[PDB]
């Protein structure tokens, strides 16, 4: 039992030193208890306190009830009359939540999890204290097999001695930081490109891409290239320097820092020729020794591609009725089902055409401008040119589930005055979020409800139904949890997702249910994002209560929203 | 340890009994008054010698048919009159002045119910009412204006029922059925600005109502302490007590044992467990213990009606030399306990409308 | 209204989530903090707005860029958009003028 | 609306709108009434 005792005493070494320690801050807290308790006691001494007074009879209320607190012991039972407390009104029940104007995607057993590595270090002490009997004594207590041949393996795991840690392992400080390395053009943008998300053009978007960086080919000859002696010392001001620059389409003693050389590697990738603008950006060097070091860099590194294309199609031959054929195809094969609504996904076709293999095509949905399908893809939307307002049955975009994009319905001013609030269009509001003002009040039907502040007409935009993104299967689980207390905050956004407003959302989540509502729900497509809005089923005046059909099953409707609040006139 | 039952009274309503309160907000020589909340009745008593207890003025909520849950002694500096706030299942706060015999401060706004009441140790005009909707709201009763609210978007995803002030009122621990341990620092530069502004408000000053604040980011959180519901945590100075239904009481400090409580960042997740004052026969929650005024003596009741008693001296969970006091006549359910402003008088309350006073045998 | 472009708590949560990232140096980390907090402050949605946001963001915080001395990281952060076609060359020139 | 019937056309079952009266005033009125009948 000596090996267990050695193992126990090795474990005991930190055990009793803990006991020695705990006694210390036991004492240190105790004195802090004594200091503070006395201090507050002193102030309690300062605060004069009125002694209590006993109850007295009230003549006007002799009808009040009397209670006799029975004594469990021999003591007599004492009697003092009751008294009715003050009355206070009560408000409808409601659970906590947080405001939200967009959409957001989303024990107690064992100790410390892992077998303690310090005990391994305690086991290492068993390795150092070391013939065969020692090997198994080492191997018996700890789960390992610590024979001398295994001593080396444990020594091998000891030789790690350090961890790289949660940091960029490569020396990649911020360029503004003096320690920035001469990092190439690509590696620096890696952090930016990975974190950024263009679909909401924010870094680490909360509603979204990693497939490719901006690998698309772009024109490079759009520069004016008026190479003139404008940089005192430049590619110009010297015919030899200028002629050498043109043919390539020694730097002075002013050296280049690694950070300077690093973003020098970036600036060439932007212009490939604009030493002056590079010099304008790089105040550390004049245009000379920028062009010269560009010569030095271009001599060392491979020359840039600098390629431009124009594509065979130029104009016409793209009558939109041809697009009408394509969606007619899409409607006849798959979209005739009208039930499999898929969230948009950016299809990628680096060299493939927008064939039937297109993810958007198989998803029965148009390719968005975010897709890698080129500017000639036939699955993209054509442009929403409704002259008066992109807002009616003649508006294909209104006929579509897609809100007329700001860059498309140029005739309804969707792009015009994005800062301004009033536009000719009506089917552009959700982008601008021209929500109406609402009021919160206890609904007549059940608990809290929503009331509108101002009169509105039929089919007028109202506030969005914000929430959080959650998958269907978990919506079952949360919904499974929801039915145990008759809650409902899950909305079937599409065939693939359900939105929840239980924890995050805006005020509209408290809207009640009615079978004959003044408002109705309508899914919509916005910038590749599925959203649901509400519109007035009829014209509405000031102070109305709002309703819409939750559209569950008939049996489900009786289960939750059975209240109808209607008298029969006939 | 030096204690015995000397008195026991039972209320005639036979309703389950709830939070006890002894008026530690008194003066030297004042009558020793304590209060207790029943289902809808509220009763006050004063301990007396020989084992006698004189029933004091008692009221009943004959209008709100709800079970009162929590209460806290109150004091007014202006009139020097003590009071005592109450709360229950309907989530409404009433504060009765015994001098006024009545409550004239009405405060509503919590969602479902109130399960905790405690005042600021220094300012008697600040109160935390932990609620059923996971909400942590603060009221400036002196100005009747609301103060910052805690929880919200990143608060407890389950009902909180237990919270505590520290001795100086700088950090507030919070724990609920989610077994989460979230605390917030009062001393946060923003808050006392609002607290000062909470005392600086006029409804007639402007149409704009007072702007209470919102918090969602505790200075620390964890759940590893208990695998069952937690209902009893207290500020043992810089150390934190914690009790669950699993028949154990554990004390612990954030991070490592050398880590300052006030230096701990919100990103911290480490724990230092140094408490083993375990118990038994009390596998159900909604039981609350009591503390002496000087933080030197811990007494906890039992469902089977016994007592679990320990001191806060150098006696430590290294051995946990318990004192299991027991009265045979009380065995139904010890709902709560309450010390006096000393260590001489202990009042144990059973669920079946019966109380059991234990006096120190020193 | 009780409602606006962007709630306060959301600003706090996103800033905290930024610090979680380890591969990002603090020079960059501050860059999107200011730039992002600029975004849902105004909620731009168009490419034209994207450019207009550029001189707008530099106009408001160009001095703060000097104060943080995180300019060089900010030019690179600009170049990405020019790679993403949301930025033109003369737009980059505008930032240089605003900075200096 | 010409066919507007009586005011009863509201609802079938809705939450109670909460009574304005109170209990402790009710007892005081009763005892005031009781002592009123005593004379
Ligand atoms: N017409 C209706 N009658 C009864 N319950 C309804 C209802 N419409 C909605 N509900 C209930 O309300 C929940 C939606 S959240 C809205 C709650 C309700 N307006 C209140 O403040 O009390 C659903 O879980 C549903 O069960």
């Amino acid at each position: 039992k000596r090996v267990k005792s050695e193992y126990m005493r090795l474990r005991q070494l930190k055990r009793f030193r803990r006991a020695d320690e705990v006694k210390s801050m036991f004492s240190s807290n105790r004195q802090k208890i004594l200091e503070r308790t006395e201090i507050l006691n002193q102030e309690w001494k300062q605060r004069r306190i009125q002694p209590v007074h006993i109850l007295t009879s009230v003549s006007s209320l002799r009808g009040t009830r009397e209670c006799s607190v029975t004594s469990d012991l021999d003591f007599p039972t004492q009697v003092i009359p009751l008294k009715t407390l003050n009355a206070v009104a009560s408000v409808p029940i409601m659970y906590s939540w947080s405001p939200l104007q967009q959409n957001f995607m989303v024990h107690g057993d064992r100790e410390c999890g892992f077998i303690n590595d310090e005990i391994f270090v305690e086991l290492v002490n068993a390795l150092g204290q070391y013939s065969d009997k020692i090997f198994e004594a080492i191997s018996s207590m700890f789960p390992d097999k610590g024979t001398a041949e295994e001593l080396k393996e444990k020594y091998k795991e000891l030789t790690e001695q350090q961890l790289p840690g949660a940091l960029p392992p490569e020396c990649t400080p911020n360029i503004d930081g003096p320690n920035a390395k001469s990092v190439q053009r690509e590696q620096s943008l890696h952090s930016f490109h990975t974190l950024f998300c263009r679909r909401c053009f924010k870094y680490d978007c909360f509603l979204h891409f990693h497939a490719t960086p901006n690998t698309y080919k772009r024109k490079n000859t759009e520069t004016a290239l008026d190479n003139k002696p404008c940089g005192p010392q430049c590619y110009q001001h010297l015919e030899g320097a200028k002629e050498f620059a043109a043919a390539l389409t020694p730097p002075e003693n002013v050296e280049w820092s690694g950070a300077e050389a690093s973003m020098f590697r970036v600036l060439i990738g932007t212009y490939y020729d604009n030493f002056c603008a590079i010099a304008r950006l790089i105040g550390t060097k004049t245009c000379r020794q920028v062009y010269e070091f560009r010569v030095k860099e271009s001599s060392i590194i491979a020359p840039a591609p600098a390629e431009d294309v124009d594509t065979p199609p130029r104009k016409k031959k793209r009558k939109h009725r041809l697009w009408a054929a394509h969606c007619r195809k899409i409607q006849l094969k798959k979209d005739g089902s009208s039930n499999h609504v898929y969230n948009y996904q950016p299809c990628d076709h680096p060299r493939q055409p927008c064939d039937s293999s297109c993810p958007c095509v198989i998803a029965q949905n148009f390719c968005e401008k975010f897709c890698q399908c080129s500017s000639e893809c036939q699955n993209r939307f054509p442009g929403c040119r409704c002259k008066a307002q992109c807002n009616t049955k003649q508006c294909p975009c209104y006929l579509a589930v897609r809100e007329c994009d700001p860059d498309l319905c140029l005739t309804c001013g969707a792009a015009d005055h994005w800062d301004s609030k009033n536009v000719s269009c009506k089917n552009c509001s959700i982008q601008r979020g021209s929500k109406k003002h609402l009021l919160l009040a206890p609904s007549d039907v059940a608990g809290w409800g929503i009331f509108i502040k101002d009169p509105v007409q039929k089919n007028e935009f109202i506030s969005e139904y914000c929430g959080e993104i959650i998958s269907q299967d978990e919506a079952d689980r949360r919904g499974k949890v929801y039915d145990k207390y008759m809650c409902s905050f899950l909305f079937n956004l599409n065939n693939d997702f359900v939105v929840d407003a239980t924890r995050k959302g805006n005020k509209i989540r408290f809207a009640n249910h009615s079978v004959n509502p003044n408002c109705y729900a309508k899914v919509m497509m916005v910038n590749g994002d599925h959203r649901i809005g509400i519109f007035a089923k009829r014209a509405i005046q000031t102070g109305e209560e709002l309703f819409f059909d939750y559209r569950y099953s008939q049996a489900d409707a009786l289960k939750y929203v059975g209240i109808e609040r209607e008298m029969e006139i006939p | 340890y030096s204690f015995k039952c000397v008195n026991s009274l039972k209320e005639d309503h036979n309703q389950p009994l709830f939070g006890v309160q002894f008026n530690w907000h008194s003066k030297e020589g004042d009558p020793l008054v304590f209060a207790t909340v029943g289902s809808n009745r509220v009763t006050l008593y004063e301990c007396h010698s020989q084992g006698e207890i004189r029933l004091l003025q008692s009221y009943v909520d004959a209008d709100a048919d709800e079970n009162f849950y929590t209460c806290a002694w109150t004091y007014d500096s202006n009139t020097s009159h003590p009071l005592l706030a109450v709360a229950g299942s309907r989530g409404i706060i009433r504060i009765i002045n015994p001098i006024t015999m009545q409550c004239i401060k009405h405060y509503v706004g919590h969602g479902n119910a109130i399960n905790e009441l405690k005042f600021h140790p220094r300012d008697p005009n600040l109160l935390l009412s932990v609620s059923k909707d996971h909400a942590l709201r603060l009221w400036n009763i002196q100005t009747d204006t609301l103060v910052a609210i805690f929880g919200g978007v990143e608060g407890h995803r389950d009902e909180v029922l237990s919270a505590d002030y520290d001795l100086l009122g700088e950090k507030i621990m919070s724990c609920g059925m989610d077994h989460s341990l979230k605390l917030w620092r009062i001393n946060s530069k923003r808050m006392m600005n609002a607290i000062k502004e909470s005392y600086d408000y006029n409804p007639n000053k402007t149409n704009r109502p007072f702007i209470s604040q919102k918090i969602h980011f505790p200075d620390f959180s964890t759940r590893d302490i208990h695998r069952n519901y937690v209902d009893c945590v207290r500020w043992l100075g810089d150390l934190i007590l914690s009790k669950s239904c699993e028949n154990a009481i554990v004390c612990w400090k954030p991070g490592k044992m050398e880590d300052d409580i006030d230096k701990i960042k919100p990103s911290e997740s480490n724990v230092t467990i140094l408490g083993r004052f375990d118990y038994s026969q009390c596998d159900i929650w909604y039981m609350r213990f009591s503390m002496d005024f000087w933080q030197k003596m811990l007494a906890l009741g039992n469902q089977v009606g016994k007592l679990y008693v320990w001191d806060l001296e150098v006696e430590d969970p290294h051995k946990a030399k318990c004192t299991t006091l027991t009265h045979h006549k009380c065995g139904a359910a010890i709902r709560q306990t309450s010390f006096s402003r000393d260590s001489s008088i202990l009042i144990a309350v059973c669920d079946d409308a019966s109380i059991w006073r234990w006096d120190r045998l020193r | 209204s009780e409602d606006e472009k962007d709630p306060e708590w959301l600003r706090e949560k996103t800033i905290t989530q930024i610090e979680e990232f380890s591969d990002v140096n603090e020079g960059e980390k501050e860059v999107m903090k200011l730039w992002n907090l600029h975004v849902m402050k105004h909620g731009f949605i168009a490419d034209n707005q994207m450019n207009h946001a550029c001189m707008l963001f530099v106009e408001n915080y160009g001095q703060k860029i000097i104060k943080k001395n995180l300019c060089r990281n900010f030019m690179l952060h600009l170049v990405s958009m020019h790679d993403f076609n949301l930025i033109s060359i003369m737009s980059i020139d505008k930032a240089v003028t605003k900075l200096r | 609306n010409k066919r507007r019937k009586l005011k009863n056309k509201r609802r079938r079952s809705l939450p109670r709108p909460h009574d304005f009266f109170d209990a402790q005033t009710l007892d005081a009125i009763r005892h005031r009434a009781i002592c009123f009948n005593l004379s």
